RNA sequence: UAAUAGGGACAGUCGGGGGCGUCAGUAUUCAAUUGUCAGAGGUGAAAUUCUUGGAUUUAUUGAAGACUAACAACUGCGAAAGCAUUCGCCAAGGAUGUUUUCAUUAAUCAGGAACGAUUAGGGAUCGGACGGCGUUUAUUUUUGACCCGUUCGGCACCUUACGAUAAAUCAAAAUGUUUG
């Protein structure tokens, strides 16, 4: 068969909240909607994995991608609001140093308005100053220590803060540092990093949310 | 400044050139390795890499694109997590061919527990 | 036989200039002592002596006998300080 | 005394396979504290008791 | 500002610190900024506009990822031709028994480095064992002979029947 | 005599030691939904093979098998084959220290059984205990990471052997050339 789409689709809009400084993130060329399978599941249903660095517009952040689920759509339009978040790969490579410990956890969160959101963290031995020593090692129950303050501290500062707020914590690294000089006590613990953030399903489509958002 | 994305996946044997919308559903223009020089022996080769790119790069001009992003992989599932001849050369020529791209950076499925 | 002759030989054949990959070699291919007009005859003769030593030899042709002992604790020495240094950069 | 202690983990330790029976390295722990039950019993019944 | 990044180690400091102008010296070459960092010591590259090649940051990425792998920097700066292409071979969970698998992987290297280095001569490839990995850089016909060569040797052939069979194969290259 | 030989009690611990369960993580295969739309591929040359119902590929889900990559060590645990996500439970076990006790219980192995006396010190390695002519936690007391000394206990390196001797094996094959 001879499809070719050149009519039939079209250069849809992707738009860019408040708190992602750039005005247009996307032109998107995916389907003119029509009866015999109308767009909503062609449309919204999509998740859109952009870089932070042109969205906050300080270009040291070309690290930390995030998915957007569609969820505004007019005609010649789009407004995208936050979904998913997840860690640059070579950059989750490029923390990894021999002779001190890397620290995981993968953490379960609902926020109050039942989101459930999971939180992918990984945290990096400092080696300290005035140190002669080439290890800077772990004894696996301070190990351990680490990760119920970890799961202690995400516990004490999550449960609140929606998502306006929260990713409002999320993008210039509230909760790295609350890490570090929450667990610094025990152990130094430097490089904080919050390699995943996981939502599954938004329950709801509703527009007086987005728009709270917009 | 219209972007896009454009993928490479190119293994020892063969390259792909695959340009989707900044999300990936939408396949703007795709073209194997094969549908250039047809030998049926070097079909990874950086001259394969040339037609595919020459070829995908200045027809989606034509389509007025004028960016793109690229990600780039290979067969990494059990075999290397490098790429063949094909990437590049494929960045090498859609670099050269007119259009303008700011950040690179490439995604390739690390296996954590294979064997 | 010939296979012998390979992974025996495999450091003067490599050593001339037959790997372009590995630095030594392709070093080695534009060194000088090969960019000399008569390089794969001198190696020839290494590895005829490196043969004559599999057939049942224990001195070669290729070494110094004679050394006014400076230079030779000099030149055993500095191949020790090599050694050692790799040896302690096979810590890495 | 000790031999009090030595019944108390050696029954303890009977208890926890008689939880589970495929544990058989502490089976080992188990015949080691037998062994040491057979010892210090026979041992301490030639003293006199 | 296009900014890579890989994170080596306090012995491999030095190294790095008197052998850096050759290696910035040959991406200079390419446009491509690069700094040692020395206080945390990492290794960033990073493109300008000025990339003729924007193939260039792929080489340089691979470059300074076989420099954290504790590859000599001529050797590690051979990235930078058409064919060269890294490569690493992760067998440490390939074989499943600690002191076999040891007696494995010096069953690769040989005595003396001369099994290795005929495979080395047979495959036109360079070849390093370093720790529990494999880096192997070269052309892409003998990435993947020297693949097939590792996983061989890790089960159970000897490089003797390899290189047997490799010589063999290049006498059947006519 | 409390033995510079016992087993245990107590304390802060320690271990990628074992058992039960849970918890994730990626990739592999499968299925569906699209965007698809002439090759994908398997290699030394080449073919079987999938392929106008769309195979490869892109994205998004779900189910299952595997394992726990990168930190992963000139280390740590366990006698062995072995031991790698988080968390809970179950018991053991090691090491240190004590102002703890029946006080010879000790040492090596036929019969049998389960699992598959110093070298000579130095510099590093942790697992404790004690001390500090020091930073930082810390809004300052705890406390912990770094640095130092003592100290034990082990896993290995190096030289000299304290010597050997059957040599290829050595801080043990030191005690088979003035043998007890």
């Amino acid at each position: 068969k001879v499809q070719d789409p050149f009519t039939r689709k079209d250069w849809y809009n992707i738009k860019a909240p408040a708190p992602f400084a750039v005005r247009d993130v996307g032109k998107t060329l995916v389907n003119r909607t029509t009866g015999l399978k109308n767009a909503n599941d062609a449309l919204k249903g999509r998740i859109f994995e952009v870089c932070l660095a042109d969205l906050q517009k300080d270009e040291d952040h070309a690290f930390r991608k995030i998915k957007l689920r569609v969820d505004e759509v007019q005609g010649k339009n789009c407004l995208t609001n936050f979904h998913g978040l997840d860690f640059t790969t070579d950059k989750l490579r490029s923390l990894v140093r021999k002779w001190q410990t890397l620290i995981e956890a993968n953490v379960t969160v609902t926020t109050t308005d039942h989101y459930l959101l999971r939180l992918f963290a990984i945290a990096f031995t400092k080696r300290r100053p005035n140190q002669i020593k080439k290890t800077t090692y772990a004894q696996s129950s301070q190990i351990r220590a680490i990760r119920r303050k970890m799961v202690e501290i995400i516990q004490r500062e999550a449960a609140s803060c929606t998502l306006h707020q929260l990713v409002s914590k999320l993008i210039p690294e509230v909760i790295g540092r609350e890490i570090e000089k929450a667990t610094q006590g025990i152990y130094p613990l430097q490089n904080v990093h919050i390699r995943k953030v996981k939502l599954l399903k938004q329950p709801k489509f509703d527009l007086g949310a987005l728009m709270a958002l917009h | 400044l219209v972007f896009g994305v454009a993928r490479i996946f190119a293994s020892f044997n063969d390259t792909f050139v695959h340009v989707t919308d900044l999300s990936g559903r939408e396949t703007i223009c795709r073209v194997t390795g094969g549908m250039k020089v047809k030998a049926d022996r070097d079909e990874s080769s950086p001259y394969a890499a040339m037609l595919a790119a020459q070829d995908v790069a200045a027809r989606c001009k034509e389509l007025g694109i004028t960016a793109l992003h690229i990600k780039i992989r290979a067969t990494g599932g059990n075999g290397t997590k490098t790429p063949g001849p094909g990437a590049q050369s494929a960045l090498r020529a859609l670099a050269r061919s007119g259009m303008k791209i700011g950040r690179i950076e490439d995604v390739t499925p690390t296996p954590s527990d294979s064997t | 036989l010939a296979l012998q002759r390979l992974i025996a030989e495999s450091h003067i054949l490599s050593e001339a200039g037959a790997n372009p990959s590995h630095w030594q070699s392709s070093h080695a291919a534009t060194t000088g002592t090969n960019t000399r007009a008569f390089a794969t005859g001198r190696i020839a003769k290494k590895t005829t002596d490196m043969r004559i030593q599999a057939l049942g030899a224990k001195e070669s042709i290729l070494t110094q006998q004679k050394m006014p002992m400076n230079m030779r604790k000099g030149i055993v020495k500095h191949q020790e300080e090599k050694e050692k240094k790799r040896r302690q950069e096979a810590r890495e | 005394e000790d031999l009090y202690f030595l019944i108390k983990k050696a029954v303890a330790v009977r208890k926890h396979l008689e939880r589970n029976r495929k544990d058989k390295d502490s089976k080992f722990r188990l015949i080691l504290i037998e062994s040491r039950i057979h010892r210090l019993a026979r041992y301490y019944k030639t003293v006199g008791v | 500002e296009s900014s890579f990044m890989t994170l080596f180690p306090k012995y491999r400091e030095r190294y790095l610190k008197d052998c850096w102008p050759l290696v910035t010296k040959a991406l200079e070459k390419h446009g491509i900024a690069a700094t040692l960092d020395i206080v945390e010591g990492s290794m960033t590259v990073k493109t300008t506009r000025k990339t003729y090649d924007p193939a260039a940051i792929l080489k340089a990425r691979d470059l300074i990822k076989l420099l954290a792998r504790s590859v000599p920097a001529p050797q590690a700066l051979k990235i930078l031709e058409d064919g060269m292409a890294c490569d690493i071979i992760k067998i440490r969970s390939m074989v499943r028994n600690k002191e076999r698998f040891v007696k494995r992987r010096q069953r690769l290297l040989g005595q003396n480095g001369t099994t290795l280095k005929a495979l080395e001569l047979l495959t036109q490839t360079y070849i390093l064992v370093h720790g529990n990995t494999v880096s192997v850089m070269g052309g892409y016909k003998g990435l993947k002979e020297v693949r097939r060569v590792v996983e061989d040797t890790m089960n159970n052939i000897h490089p003797i029947y390899l290189i047997k069979e490799l010589m063999i194969k290049r006498e059947l290259a006519k």
